[PDB]
């Protein structure tokens, strides 16, 4: 509103939000990939990144309880989220991004699926490569 | 677990085929010039209807879709390039490499200059006398 | 194949049995299955019962880690 766009110049910030393909570290807004969870290398700034439950085998008794993947990580039982998904705050439930939602992520016509999307133009347009 | 979204869609996430064991609420009519998917209920365009890719949770679409004689050539209303593309004929020369093997252009005059019946001017553009 | 040219098992037919087999071509009750007493002279009965080694560790077919 304030056309100088210095009206919002407090407003708050969403978090840190580590891409699904990666974790996050505690206290620091820091990422690391997956990969570097249980080991056995330091990665976080103050060892945040590892605890000898990297083996108490917490994904057999029922998948975590989670929807795609298991990791035991540094905080035992982690869930890892696809390529186009994402992590509800709840720990362990994993949904799909709308990405029609973002405005113009395709010209005409979005609709959203399962970690993808696919677009449609009027019969005047087509779609492009 | 299951995210929520997924208990009515259609088709059962769950192996135990308990998903949609009791939701039903298929209630909503598509709009017309389109199409509605058997199981699930969503709505998607009519080209989606019957292509090569399956688009509804249930592939209700590709489910009742005929052979289309996949041999044959793409419409002479369209032109064809080196990539083994096909794009409407209006589109072979512009400013956009509609393919990306740019073979659209590549016989294209690369000219925009003007008619002597008028007056040339450095970016791209010409105006009367 | 206890002698390396074969003459043990060489001459002998085997007698058929149904409940359970092992990798050998030998019969074992259901129950032998996995009790963890070796009923199978190969063990195969007992080897795909549980999960051998821990997470840290890998598996391998053989019943090995
Ligand atoms: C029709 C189709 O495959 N659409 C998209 C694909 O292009 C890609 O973006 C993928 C990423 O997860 O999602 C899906
Ligand atoms: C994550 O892994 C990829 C592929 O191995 C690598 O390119 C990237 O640098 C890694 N990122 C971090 C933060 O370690
Ligand atoms: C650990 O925390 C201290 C503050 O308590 C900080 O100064 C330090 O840099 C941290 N360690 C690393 C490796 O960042
Ligand atoms: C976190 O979960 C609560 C319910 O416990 C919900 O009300 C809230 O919207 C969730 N947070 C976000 C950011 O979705
Ligand atoms: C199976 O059980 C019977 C008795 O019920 C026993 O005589 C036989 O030896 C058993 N078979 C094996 C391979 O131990
Ligand atoms: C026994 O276990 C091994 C290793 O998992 C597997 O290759 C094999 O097919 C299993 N055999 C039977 C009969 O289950
Ligand atoms: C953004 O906001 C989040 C809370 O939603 C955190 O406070 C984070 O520290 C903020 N980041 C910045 C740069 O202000
Ligand atoms: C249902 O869709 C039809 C066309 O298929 C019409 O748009 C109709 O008006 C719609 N009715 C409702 C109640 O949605
Ligand atoms: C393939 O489809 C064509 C029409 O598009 C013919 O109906 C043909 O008989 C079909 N054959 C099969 C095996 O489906
Ligand atoms: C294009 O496809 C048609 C059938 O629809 C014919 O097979 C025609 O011979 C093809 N043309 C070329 C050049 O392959
Ligand atoms: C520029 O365009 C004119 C017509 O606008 C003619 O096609 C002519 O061939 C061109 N001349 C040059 C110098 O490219
Ligand atoms: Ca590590
Ligand atoms: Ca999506
Ligand atoms: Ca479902
Ligand atoms: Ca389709
Ligand atoms: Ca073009
Ligand atoms: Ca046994």
């Amino acid at each position: 509103d304030c056309r100088d766009m210095s009206d919002e110049k407090d407003c708050p910030t969403q978090p840190f939000h580590c891409p699904s393909s990666q974790w996050q570290c505690p206290g620091y807004s820091i990422c690391v990939n997956l990969s570097a969870l249980c080991d056995g290398v330091f990665d976080c700034p103050n060892g945040t990144d590892e605890s000898p439950l990297c083996n108490q085998d917490s994904c057999l008794h029922f998948n975590g309880g989670c929807t795609h993947r298991c990791i035991q990580g540094p905080f035992g039982a982690t869930c890892v989220c696809p390529i186009g998904y994402q992590l509800a705050n709840d720990t362990k439930t994993c949904e799909d991004v709308n990405e029609c939602d973002i405005p113009g992520f395709c010209s005409q016509h979005c609709v959203n699926m399962r970690g993808s999307f696919r677009c449609a133009c009027d019969p005047e347009y087509t779609l492009e490569s | 677990c299951v995210p929520s979204i997924f208990r009515c869609d259609g088709v059962d996430d769950c192996h135990d085929n308990s998903d949609e064991h009791q939701c039903g609420a298929l209630n909503n009519t598509c709009s017309s010039s389109a199409f509605t998917c058997v199981h699930g209920g969503q709505c998607i365009p009519g080209q989606w209807r019957c292509d090569k890719q399956n688009d509804c949770l249930d592939g209700s679409d590709e489910q009742n879709c005929p052979t289309r004689s996949p041999s044959s050539t793409c419409p002479p209303t369209s032109f064809t390039c080196d990539n083994h593309m096909c794009i409407p004929k209006e589109w072979v020369c512009d400013t956009d490499n509609d393919c990306s093997d740019g073979s659209d252009e590549k016989n294209c005059q690369a000219s925009g200059t003007c008619h002597p019946t008028q007056f040339r001017c450095p970016d791209h553009r010409c105006i009367s006398p | 194949s206890d002698c390396p040219d074969g003459s043990d098992e060489r001459n002998c037919y085997y007698p058929t049995c149904d409940q359970l087999t092992c990798a050998n071509g030998a019969c074992y009750n259901t129950s032998q299955k996995c009790d963890h007493k070796v009923d199978c002279r190969d063990s195969s009965d007992e080897a795909n019962c549980t999960t051998l080694c821990s997470q840290k560790e890998f598996q391998c077919g053989s019943g090995e880690c």
